[PDB]
């Protein structure tokens, strides 16, 4: 691709990142910033 | 020469646990009784 600063909208260069994500079929590696809590069992609870 | 694979070349399709279940899938696997 030729990219001069003169290029034009369609013509201009664009940087791209594809964040491909694997799925939760396997061990978890990278996580969202959430807090973590106690493991409390035997109680009915919402769980993540 | 040749030898027969019998059963081998099957692997866990995914990192998930399952028990007492007949689960079935399609993937790249060595065929049974294949001549190796």
């Amino acid at each position: 691709y030729g990219f001069q600063p003169t290029n034009g909208v369609g013509y201009q260069p664009y940087r791209v990142v594809v964040l491909s994500f694997e799925l939760l079929h396997a061990p978890a590696t990278v996580c969202g910033p959430k807090k973590s809590t106690n493991l409390v069992k035997n109680k009915c609870v919402n769980f993540n | 020469a040749y030898t027969n694979s019998f059963t081998r070349g099957v692997y866990y399709p995914d990192k998930v646990f399952r028990s007492s279940v007949l689960h079935s899938t399609q993937d790249l696997f060595l065929p049974f009784f294949s001549n190796v």
